[PDB]
């Protein structure tokens, strides 16, 4: 419990670089959460919308 | 079928071809929603319901 200070500052990046990664798995309103979904469904005029 | 009574058929293990149907001249229209109707025989589906 002594060193909260510095392992707080390991956790909240930890937290920062988690978060910066599952956004990756959000939609946005596309399709699908997967770019190769999107590249693999669709013709150029569909998937760049 | 009468539109209040449609009749749904289940498509089981096999393998297709859709540009048959995409090219054909035979359809007044031919849309596609959540993919595009030429991209279709790259796919594979779990089902198809027609």
């Amino acid at each position: 419990s002594a060193l909260g200070k510095l392992q707080d500052v390991v956790n909240q990046n930890a937290q920062a670089l988690n978060t910066l990664v599952k956004q990756l798995s959000s939609n946005f309103g596309a399709i699908s959460s997967v770019l190769n979904d999107i590249l693999s469904r669709l013709d150029k005029v569909e998937a760049e919308v | 079928a009468s539109v209040y009574a449609w009749n749904r058929k289940r498509i089981s293990n096999c393998v297709a071809d859709y540009s048959v149907l995409y090219n054909s001249a035979s359809f007044s229209t031919f849309k596609c929603y959540g993919v595009s109707p030429t991209k279709l025989n790259d796919l594979c589906f779990t089902n198809v319901y027609a």
